[PDB]
């Protein structure tokens, strides 16, 4: 490893390294908006089309699971096969079967096409940072790593960026029997298989891990590759038996107390992140709800005789009305509801509603005439001599009042506020160090959570989106390059994938406890989160030093 | 015929025309329709009410003697719940708890019978009120009912056989010796019947014989419209076709160039636990216009018809010299005349049809819908002409006038 480590020191850091860091970045960017897509897409795309008022679907998290298993497949059976031929094979399968389902009809076909891509693509992230490992210099080592990780966020930032402009309408998941338009999401599936695509174009060019090769054999083939490296940056600057002992080889022997304590962090900050990046849309979409269910207009014993109604009456609730020869054409109904109101030869045309709902309610002598107030929006009614003319067919909302562009923007934001904050984690892992820095940037996330309680607005939950994911990027690449560091070549890539998927395993369980809780309390999320924060960075200072 | 109970009217006189002569005695409050005076409406009134004095040779009391009775009806749509499991007599011929009555209820209409020993036996007839379109709601129903004492009693509705129940337990009866046409029991205050044609026999009816009595009381001879009463002139009726009632017809860009289509579906009238059906009062409503000075268009008539768009009057016409067969119609301000056809070659009937025809005689062919292009626009074909060989449905010149009536509770737009 001496002989090695020389020859890779005195190679140095130029053209190639800074290509191949692209390249891997390309990956490190499908993983990003495959997180996006999975936890801010899909369920946003179970929204019943026809409510204003639907909550989030949360039915897609199974290909998060997916993750999982590629993780532990994709990701521990490189070490045995190689790093090259792994990942080229996982971001294939992922591109391909993302472009089949963009041609699917059906969510559940869709649904079981994404299940699959996350499989190909949760064993992306060990290889990639395995396969750049073995690459870069020793001592500037935990820089270009570092450098990275922020194509990662930047992944999200782009899915996030580009979604809003072609879906920001939601309930286009559970929605088949409209026509071959409205494929906005087809082609949104289509172009987030981009950054796989082009990484699949540049991987071709890319050699394997020298290391790794050394490792196997055919010594001459790892001297070739260093010499084309070498030659370069000279230029620019003038079995599963065994795949699974060997997953227990890191875990169940020498790598015993530092692996559990790997993954412990692992699971800790995977669950807190992962967590709060979904509450605090969540929590402004609350937030907004509430402000709207405040200005509640409740209304008792009206007599409304003769009038015609042109305009928009919105968030109202009528009792007792007594509606008499009224007249509703060309109007929208938006969250107003009708009990115990007694309507007579009132006329509806091309009336639009959304969430409404009439109760109890006697209607005589009425015309339905070119609406979509469908039966059901009728509950325990008394219907007199009245009528039900042609009425329209088709999902009318007012889509530019109900879509989903505070849940993307809010997103974008949440990913962009890292940026800052992972410049001041590249240029400093040198100094401070490898454990320092985990353990500083937890508690200090767990600092700034503690103060979420105090915030309650719009501008505030931004802003303290804003503050904690700035001061949690350094935390997550610092992660990295200890679980990077510490394994040997022959064990790096099976360790890293069984804790990358215990970190989507920490994914799930966070987006849903997280999300789940809206509404009931504040103080436990918050609680809960600030709690695994300070246990993560309490036990990470107990880990074996590297530098 | 040779009936032994021929009311009827003749000569603003409700009189019997049978041999026998009974007496009639009619209420105050029993209107009588203008245009034909045999359909009589009868109200929920304690005077609105006919009575007949029967011979006394003429009284039913046997325990062996067939007799059948026959008449047309019209009941209109029932509206309020207090309907539902009121039963009210509307022909009574029952003393001392014998005789027989006919009764109506919620889409039923019964016959009952009852002998001295008290045993009771009814014969039911049942329509529903949740359908598209009703061939027995606020319609004229031809309901003819025969008895025979030995084996069965049976009820026919429109010459078909509808239901039957033995009577054969059923003892001596000694039915009243007076007929009383009125509302007996009825809760709902406003409730009404027409009925018209009743007839008496002393003997049981063949379905031959039935038949015969429904061709020859159905007056081929004059048009009618949806409810069955008589076509008339000058008057705004809407349009049905029979073969796709699920649409209606209405017009596009008035004028030469113009044309009018069929879109659906018609909609619908509701009454929550009581009815649904099918709205009629849609589409470009039509009037007929003279080429008798009486106002009652009979068969082999020629005619005009009218649109009314917008409460203007526009003729219906066409062009022959236009491609194909078809030729699709129009509304003006050519060809215009319009046969009214009723009966076919013989002695066939396929409902109120048109056959548009040249100025010089020429038959330009049925009126019926066809799908050129995407719309279902109306043409005169001569296939329709040539289809009624068969006598089977044409789906094509089958048309059905619907004027507004009180009888049926929708109120158009
Ligand atoms: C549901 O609808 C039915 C019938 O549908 C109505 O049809 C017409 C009549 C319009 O009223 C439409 O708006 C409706 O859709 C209703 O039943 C009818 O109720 C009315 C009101 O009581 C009854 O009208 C009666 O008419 C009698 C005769 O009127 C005479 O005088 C007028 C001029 O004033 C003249 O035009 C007419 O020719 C007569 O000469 C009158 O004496 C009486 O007082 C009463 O007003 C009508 O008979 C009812 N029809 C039936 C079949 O029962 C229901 O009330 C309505 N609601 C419910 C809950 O069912
Ligand atoms: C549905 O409403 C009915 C009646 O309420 C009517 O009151 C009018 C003033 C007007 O607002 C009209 O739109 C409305 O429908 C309720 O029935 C009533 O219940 C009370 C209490 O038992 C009785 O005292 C009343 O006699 C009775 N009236 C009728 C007409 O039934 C009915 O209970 C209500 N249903 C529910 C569950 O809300
Ligand atoms: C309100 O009603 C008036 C009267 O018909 C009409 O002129 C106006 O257009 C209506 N308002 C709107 C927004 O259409």
């Amino acid at each position: 490893a001496h002989q090695y480590e020389t020859i890779m020191d005195e190679c140095g850091h130029g053209r190639f390294q800074w290509i191949l860091f692209f390249v891997l970045g390309l990956a490190l960017m499908a993983d990003g908006v495959e997180v996006f897509v999975v936890s801010f897409a899909l369920p946003s795309a179970e929204k019943d089309m026809c409510l204003s008022s639907s909550k989030k679907g949360m039915l897609g998290m199974i290909v998060y699971l997916g993750m999982m298993a590629g993780a532990f497949i994709l990701g521990g059976l490189a070490d045995k096969l190689g790093r090259k031929r792994v990942l080229s094979m996982s971001l294939a399968v992922n591109a391909s079967f993302a472009s089949l389902s963009s041609f699917v009809q059906g969510y559940g076909a869709f649904l079981f096409c994404r299940l699959i891509s996350g499989i190909g693509i949760g064993g992306a992230l060990p290889i990639v940072f395995a396969y750049f490992s073995e690459f870069l210099s020793r001592e500037k080592r935990g820089e270009h790593l570092s450098w990275l990780g922020i194509f990662w966020m930047t992944g999200g930032l782009y899915a996030s960026a580009m979604a809003w402009s072609i879906i920001p309408h939601y309930g286009w998941g559970f929605s088949m029997g409209t026509n071959y338009h409205f494929h906005s999401w087809r082609v949104f599936v289509i172009v987030c298989a981009l950054p796989c695509t082009v990484s699949m174009v540049a991987l071709k060019f890319m050699p394997e891990s020298p290391r790794f090769l050394l490792e196997m054999g055919k010594h001459d083939e790892a001297w070739m590759i260093l010499k084309q490296v070498h030659d370069t940056n000279m230029r620019a600057k003038g079995i599963f038996k065994q795949v699974w002992d060997n997953a227990l080889y890191c875990v169940m022997g020498p790598y015993r107390m530092n692996t559990l304590i790997l993954a412990v962090v692992w699971f800790a900050m995977a669950f807190s992140y992962y967590g709060l990046t979904v509450w605090f849309p969540d929590m402004i979409r609350y937030f907004q709800d509430e402000e709207y269910k405040s200005k509640m207009k409740v209304f008792f014993g009206e007599h409304v005789y003769g009038a015609t109604i042109n305009f928009t009456m919105e968030n109202q609730i009528h009792q007792h009305g007594k509606l008499v020869n009224d007249k509703f054409t060309r109007m929208y109904f938006k969250h107003v509801l009708f009990e115990d109101t007694f309507f007579d030869e009132c006329y509806f045309e091309d009336v639009t509603s959304t969430d409404t709902y009439f109760k109890n309610c006697t209607i005589e002598s009425t015309i339905f005439y070119n609406t979509d107030l469908y039966e059901h929006k009728f509950i325990n009614c008394r219907f007199i001599n009245s009528t039900f003319l042609e009425q329209k067919e088709g999902c009318h909302m007012d889509l530019e009042q109900d879509n989903d562009f505070l849940i993307y923007l809010v997103s974008f934001l949440g990913s962009l506020s890292v940026l800052p904050g992972n410049i001041i984690s590249a240029l400093l892992m040198d100094r401070i160090g490898r454990l320092k820095m985990i353990g500083g940037s937890m508690l200090i996330s767990a600092v700034c959570c503690f103060f979420l309680f105090f915030g309650n607005s719009e501008s505030a939950m931004i802003g303290w989106q804003c503050l904690f994911c700035g001061t949690s990027i350094a935390a997550w690449n610092a992660l990295d390059v200890i679980t990077v560091e510490l394994y040997p070549t022959n064990q790096r890539a099976t360790a890293f994938g069984i804790l990358n998927g215990l970190c989507k395993f920490g994914a799930i369980l966070g987006n849903t406890i997280f999300a789940s809780f809206v509404g009931i309390t504040k103080v436990v999320p918050i609680l809960l989160a600030a709690a695994s924060l300070v246990g993560g960075g309490l036990i990470a200072l107990r880990l074996p030093e590297t530098r | 015929n040779t009936s032994i109970l021929n009311l009827r009217y003749e000569s603003n006189h409700l009189i019997d025309l049978s041999r026998y002569a009974s007496k009639i005695n009619i209420g105050s409050k029993v209107n009588f329709d203008p245009i034909d005076k045999n359909q009589i409406q009868l109200f929920n009134l304690e005077s609105s009410k006919i009575e007949v004095i029967l011979k006394n040779a003429i009284v039913y009391n046997s325990m062996y003697e067939n007799f059948s009775t026959s008449f047309w009806i019209r009941i209109p749509k029932y509206f309020n719940s207090i309907s539902l499991n009121n039963e009210y007599t509307i022909i009574n011929c029952m003393e001392n708890n014998s005789g027989w009555k006919v009764s109506l209820n919620y889409g039923e209409i019964i016959w009952t019978l009852q002998d001295t020993q008290e045993i009771k036996q009814r014969v039911v007839f049942k329509y529903s009120q949740m359908i598209n379109i009703s061939d027995y709601i606020n319609r004229w129903i031809f309901v003819t009912i025969t008895n025979n004492r030995l084996n069965n009693s049976k009820i026919y509705i429109n010459g078909r056989l509808i239901d039957q129940k033995p009577i054969s337990n059923l003892g001596n009866i000694h039915a009243s010796n007076n007929i009383m046409f009125k509302l007996d029991g009825c809760r709902d205050t406003h409730r009404y019947i027409w009925i018209k044609y009743f007839n008496l026999f002393d003997k049981e009816l063949n379905e031959k014989e039935i038949k015969d009595l429904y061709d020859n009381q159905s007056n081929s001879g004059i048009l009618k419209d949806f409810w069955g009463d008589y076509l008339q002139y000058d008057k705004p009726y809407y349009m049905l076709n029979l073969y796709d009632p699920n649409k209606y017809v209405d017009v596009n860009n008035v004028g030469i160039r113009g044309y009018m289509y069929l879109k659906g579906p018609r909609g619908s009238v509701m009454t929550t636990n009581i009815y649904l059906n099918s709205s009629l009062y849609r589409g470009t409503k039509f009037i007929i216009k003279k080429y008798n000075k009486d106002n009652i268009v009979r068969n082999n008539d020629r005619v005009y018809i009218n649109v009314v768009v917008k409460n203007k009057e526009y003729r219906l016409a066409t062009n022959a010299s236009q491609a194909g067969v078809e030729k699709i119609l129009s509304a003006l301000e050519l060809s215009q005349v319009v046969v009214m056809k009723s009966k076919n070659d013989q002695g066939i009937t396929n409902k109120c049809k048109m056959n548009l025809q040249d100025n010089n005689g020429n038959d330009i062919g049925f009126i019926g819908f066809h799908q050129f292009n995407n719309i279902a626009k109306l043409v005169a074909s001569n296939w329709y002409n040539r289809q009624i060989e068969r006598s089977s449905r044409t789906l094509g010149c089958s048309w059905e006038f619907i004027p507004v009536d009180d009888g049926w509770g929708e109120r158009p737009l």
